[PDB]
């Protein structure tokens, strides 16, 4: 039924690094101050746009 | 341990070394035969006889003789 | 640890009471783990209370059955 | 093992040869009473196991205020066997 | 090492009100400081009943271990997590 | 800091004439010159000369050991 | 708080080590302060068989540099044990577009 | 539904009894009422969680996220920021097992919330300061060491996140260790600064300050450390063993005595050596050899996990590993208990510096004795809206006397003196509670020490107000408002 | 003179050994030991200084004894 | 050697015992710990000079007795081993 997986170390340590080119290197998520989720609602429920997000 | 483990909680009796006699409800032992005695009564002995009570008694385990059970648990 | 706690009441003026009914008093140093005292200027304490005056003296630990400070800690 | 050294050799010897030979030995008790025995073991806490057993002494309890020293004419009442707690010695004899 | 619940529940008691019964008959009363492991006590601020009867207050006191023959520990600690 | 097991080694060392109380037995007391401590505080006196206050009279013995859960105190007195 | 994590560039270095890119602790005590150290010699020592409780482990091998690394990694990456996935569900490009990318780019690409 | 905040219907099952509580409440020795307060982040909170959780056992943090125990409100959990101090009651063990009394005010860390600090620290005896061990002193850490030391309490200083250190530094221990002493030396330096005396100061070899992690359960000062050192191996006197453990003292292992000269120059610290490098050992084989080594290394620090226990993710797995390895918060306690001192003995100064009559007042003298069969006298400092946000129920401190419930108690408003009896109203006093965060134990009475919440008296009450008899203390006077920080 | 070497030497001697309960015996010692019990032989026994008897070849039992002193 | 551990095997025959104080008890035995801690099972005491008493259990500490008197329903041989 292929439902649980279970990994030892050296081989998550392995993978994490073949798809290195498609992860961002980003290690903590300050970057995104005004830029996540929740910020685009207040941008929502109000009538007025961040810059850089959508409309 | 064992036996003595099988009394736990009931209403003891004991006999001190000078001849005095306590009874209380028995919750603590240990290596040395110390003792926690609680809600309990110094009692001595018409040859008079006379009924003092005492609270949360802890005895030092040298002046122990023995110990008796007279009653079901104050449960 | 095993020694008494008596680090308080040294140098600081004591009465003792010992085994036998017998009492001295004291200005206090020493103890050891069995709380063998060494104490000085040490006056003894007679039934009739004719006292004595003795220099400096050892006790023996199972001896004591009390030890009271006659100046504070 | 190395309580045999001792036991042969020290003062507790006196309580080996008495199992071998199977003299009696005379014992004081702390409570003024004697047990004369033939002792057949023992350990280091002088811990005995007495036959034989006669135990003598004047009975004049503290009762009688006076009334009890009447009676100095002693007992010996005869114990088949016995086990005797180690620190009740005071002393002990050979008998031959 | 198994220190057990008797002694623990002695530590327990400090700082409280304890009477405290010595070999000789002298019955002494007062507030608890510090208790060892052997059960040497220290205890201040005391009333002291003589084995006659006469009473005496006391500055402070320390009482040796073996010389204690029971406690009155102050009834409150029944409930405690050592029980 | 003066420990006792100090003490009584500075009153081998002067050979001093002690007078020691024994457990219970107020009525005696023993006066010796002193050389000894295993660890016990067991004592050997010279003098050991035994002091029955009511008698006032003092008996004389040898070279004594003392041993030591007999003791009480260690008092200094003359020779 | 600023995750801090130095990122280890050759595995040849020991796991544990005072990397360049870290401000060197300026601090050696000058006004040396005489705060209560015990005498020595003063009757203290050791029992016979005491020791620093894990000495016969060495303080780093060669996975420790690697997998402190992976507490750090994104969601998939960071966990020994998981639950497994459709293929429909993961989405492959997505860390990509929430980020504001470099606005050099062509006006086409940022709408 | 109103029901913005989180508050629990049902008692949890706690390790004690909750009679146990209230007879310790009478012993005024026996409490402490502490405050903690420190800069933004540094991770008061989540200490604060390790206590509960170590105190209630079906109370257990969730594996993906932080259990914010003490941020009841809605707001305050959206932001991530705290904004309202909120006080704890437990009853925790020290390393005797004797147990005693915490009254935990846990403050705000942002600057402008500041406020929240000042109340709470009114009613404490004690401040807990919180440093982030990779960040240092910061802006609000220093305007907290100013504050509390003006108000005469004593201080005592908590270095937290160490693990920090360990995984996202990656400092070697002997480099770790002068970043530790950095900490104290700044603290010591701002301290004997604005204080007069010099007697406080503060280093790890006198107790009063503890090192921990409070993401991963990690506490100890030397004495708790050693304490775990000596009931493995047996046969150590651990005190005189916790003042070997800090600063320029070398082990020798050829004569196994301490010396202040290292034998080599190689020789690491006494710190480093017993302290640092198995920590690091510890961690660095979780994070790390997890599949390969971690099982043989359990054996030896006598700990034993379930085969299910072993399959958890690495942060839950190496917070269990050292919460059987340290176990209790009881070097918290031992730092806490010694230096901070109880009601009995902090009265004086704290009746000295708050009340406008002085000591020299007889009433001054009844509060000092801190006697709970004396003159009522309570002091409140915050209030706290009901469930409903309807009512307000004021908290203080009994400094004196004792509150009953449904006594008339007169209320003494910031203006009132014996020139002007107007700010002053005659209460009624509804249910009293015990305050735990998220749940309330109501009581009959409230002896002097403790900290208690009063409903029914809010009406008069603006901010401070004192609270006495009606007819026997006529004389009474409030105590002085709070003098903010800012 | 250490109690150790001593009870060496008072070995095969005269001694009188006086017991707490006011009894002496004189006795020609045999041995001692490491918690000091002994044994003595050809043995007297006072009792306030009466001579009680013959007991021959006794043990004591080192709980008992206060000083032992030796004989001219 | 080791007495004490004959002071095991010897369980749920019969005793009387002597204590140290004049006490007397006469009992079964079960239980018996390394410091000769004692536990009988129906019990009958005799105080000094005062008069018998019947009791069902009875826990007599270590140093407190003096001499047992074992019954001649021993045979002795089986103890040195
Ligand atoms: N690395 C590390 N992070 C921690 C630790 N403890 C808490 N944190 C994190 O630090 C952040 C701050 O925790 P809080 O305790 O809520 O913040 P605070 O110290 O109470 O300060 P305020 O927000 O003003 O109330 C949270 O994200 C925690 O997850 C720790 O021991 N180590």
């Amino acid at each position: 039924t292929y439902q649980r997986w279970q990994f030892t170390l050296p081989m998550m340590s392995t993978l994490y690094r073949l798809a290195n080119q498609l992860l961002t290197d980003l290690v903590d998520d300050n970057y995104f101050y005004l830029f996540d989720l929740k910020a685009f609602f207040t941008s929502k429920a109000l009538n007025m746009a961040i810059p850089g997000g959508p409309k | 341990s064992s036996k003595m483990l099988q009394h736990i909680d009931y209403r003891m009796r004991c006999i001190l070394q000078d001849g005095r006699i306590f009874i209380g409800t028995f919750k603590a032992f240990d290596k040395h035969m110390n003792l926690i005695l609680c809600d309990c009564d110094e009692f001595r002995k018409a040859e008079r006889e006379e009924k003092r009570v005492l609270g949360l008694v802890l005895l030092r385990g040298e002046n122990l003789v023995s110990m008796t059970v007279e009653g079901p648990p104050p449960k | 640890a095993h020694p008494p706690e008596l680090k308080k009441f040294m140098d600081k003026k004591l009465s003792l009471k010992l085994n036998g009914g017998r009492h001295v008093q004291g200005i206090l140093r020493g103890f050891d783990p069995f709380m063998n005292l060494v104490i000085d200027e040490c006056v003894e304490m007679a039934t009739s209370g004719q006292q004595n005056n003795i220099g400096m003296v050892v006790i023996r630990g199972n001896s004591i059955i009390m030890l009271e400070a006659l100046e504070r800690v | 093992k190395r309580e045999e050294e001792e036991f042969n050799t020290g003062p507790l010897s006196v309580l080996t040869q008495s199992v071998k030979n199977n003299t009696q030995v005379l014992i004081n008790c702390r409570n003024n009473k004697k047990l004369l025995g033939r002792v057949k073991a023992f350990d280091r806490h002088c811990n005995m196991v007495l036959e034989n057993v006669k135990e003598m002494w004047t009975e004049v309890p503290k009762s009688g205020k006076g009334k009890k020293k009447s009676k100095p004419v002693n007992k010996d009442r005869y114990i088949s066997k016995m086990f005797l707690r180690g620190d009740s010695v005071i002393v002990v004899l050979r008998n031959p | 090492m198994s220190i057990g619940v008797p002694i623990k529940v002695l530590h327990e008691a400090e700082g409280h009100i304890v009477t405290c019964e010595t070999n000789t008959g002298e019955v002494y009363r007062g507030k608890l400081i510090e208790a060892e492991d052997n059960m040497n006590c220290q205890m201040s601020n005391i009333t002291v009943t003589y084995r006659d009867g006469r009473v005496a207050q006391l500055e402070q006191v320390y009482i040796r271990g073996s010389k204690i023959r029971f406690l009155i520990l102050p009834d409150m600690l029944k409930n405690a997590p050592m029980l | 800091m003066v420990q006792p097991i100090n003490l009584i080694f500075r009153y081998l060392q002067n050979r001093s004439r002690i007078q020691v109380w024994l457990y219970e037995q107020v009525n005696m007391r023993i006066e010796g010159c002193i050389i000894g401590f295993d660890e016990y505080m067991n004592l050997v006196l010279d003098d050991a000369e035994e002091i029955h206050s009511k008698t006032k009279s003092r008996k004389q013995l040898g070279r004594i050991m003392l041993k030591g859960d007999n003791i009480t105190l260690l008092q200094s007195v003359s020779n | 708080p600023n995750v801090v994590f130095i990122k280890t560039e050759d595995p040849d270095l020991p796991a544990f080590y005072f990397d360049p890119l870290i401000n060197p602790i300026s601090h050696r005590h000058s006004v040396k302060s005489q705060e209560p150290l015990p005498d020595d010699d003063e009757e203290f020592e050791l029992p016979e068989f005491v020791e620093p409780f894990l000495k016969d482990t060495p303080l780093y091998t060669d996975n420790t540099a690697n997998g402190i690394a992976l507490l750090w990694a994104p969601r998939p990456f960071n966990l020994r044990s998981g639950r497994t996935r459709r293929a429909l569900d993961i989405p492959l490009v997505k860390n990509w577009y929430r980020e504001h990318c470099p606005a050099g780019q062509p006006v086409k690409v940022r709408v | 539904t109103k029901k913005f905040t989180l508050m629990e219907q049902t008692l949890p099952v706690t390790v004690y009894e909750m009679d146990f509580l209230a007879d310790l409440m009478d012993n005024s020795e026996l409490i402490r009422n502490v405050t903690l307060c420190g800069h933004l982040h540094h991770g008061k909170t989540c200490f604060v969680d390790c206590l509960i959780e170590q105190t209630h056992p079906e109370i257990r943090k969730r594996y993906d996220q932080d259990l914010c125990y003490t941020d009841i409100l809605f707001t305050e959990q959206e932001r991530g920021v705290g904004i309202k101090s909120t006080p704890v009651t437990v009853v925790l063990p020290d390393t005797k097992g004797k147990s005693y009394l915490f009254n935990i005010m846990d403050t705000p860390g942002h600057v402008n919330f500041s406020d929240e600090v000042t109340a709470g620290l009114r009613i404490s005896d004690g401040v807990v300061l919180f440093i982030d061990a990779a960040e240092g002193v910061m802006l609000n850490t220093e305007r907290l060491i100013k504050h509390a030391v003006q108000e005469r309490l004593a201080v005592t200083v908590c270095i937290n996140k160490i693990d920090r250190l360990i995984l996202e530094l990656k400092l070697p221990p002997t480099d770790a260790y002068y970043k530790l002493r950095h900490i104290v030396d700044e603290v010591n330096g701002l301290i004997s600064m604005y204080s007069t005396d010099e007697n406080l100061i503060l280093s790890p070899l006198l107790g009063n300050v503890c090192f921990s992690s409070s993401q991963y359960s990690i506490c100890f000062t030397l004495g708790s450390f050693a304490k775990i050192y000596a009931d493995t191996f047996g046969d150590i006197n651990y005190q005189e063993f916790a003042k070997r453990l800090w600063g320029d003292i070398y082990f020798n292992p050829k004569t196994r005595k301490f010396t202040k000269k290292a034998p080599t120059s190689s020789s690491q610290r006494s710190f480093v050596e017993f302290i640092l490098e198995p920590l690091y050992k510890i961690l660095a084989q979780v994070v790390g050899d997890v599949d390969t080594s971690l099982p043989r290394t359990l054996d030896e620090l006598g700990i034993h996990l379930t085969k299910e226990e072993l399959k958890l993710n690495i942060r839950p797995l190496l917070r269990l590993v050292c919460k059987k390895f340290f176990g209790e918060f009881t070097g918290f306690v031992d730092m806490c208990v010694q230096h901070i001192p109880s009601p009995k003995v902090g009265a004086k100064p704290k009746i000295e510096h708050t009340y406008t009559g002085g000591v020299d007042s007889d009433l001054g003298e009844a509060m000092s004795d801190c006697d709970p069969d004396g003159p009522l006298m309570c002091h409140t400092t915050k209030m706290y809206s009901t469930d409903d946000g309807v009512q307000f129920h004021a908290f203080g401190r009994v400094l004196s006397g004792t509150i009953h419930a449904g006594q008339p108690v007169k209320v003494l408003g910031e203006n009132y003196t014996l020139e002007d009896e107007e700010d002053s109203q005659i209460c009624t006093v509804g249910r009293l509670w015990i305050s735990v965060a998220r749940y309330h134990i109501e009581v009959n009475r409230v002896p002097a020490g403790n900290w208690v919440l009063i409903e029914g008296v809010d009406q008069p009450i603006v901010k401070t107000a004192t609270i006495t008899e009606p007819r026997g203390n006529e004389e009474a006077q409030i105590f002085r408002p709070l003098k903010f920080n800012t | 003179l250490n109690p150790k070497p001593f009870l060496n030497g008072l070995t095969g001697k005269p001694v009188m050994v006086k017991l707490k309960w006011g009894m002496e015996y004189k006795g020609y010692l045999v041995s001692v030991d490491g918690y000091m019990n002994m044994q003595l032989a050809n043995t007297e026994e006072y009792i306030d200084g009466a001579l009680s008897g013959h007991l021959g070849e006794v043990l004591i039992r080192c709980n008992n004894v206060l000083y032992i002193r030796g004989v001219e | 050697m080791k007495l004490v551990r004959f002071l095991m095997k010897l369980s749920h025959e019969t005793v009387t015992i002597e204590l140290k104080n004049g006490t007397q008890v006469h009992g079964t035995i079960t239980g018996v710990d390394v410091s000769m801690n004692t536990h009988l099972k129906a019990v009958k005491m005799t105080l000094k000079n005062r008069e018998p008493v019947q009791l069902e259990t009875l826990s007599i500490r270590g140093n407190n007795i003096r001499y047992f008197i074992l019954p001649d329903s021993l045979p002795l041989d089986t103890l040195l081993v």
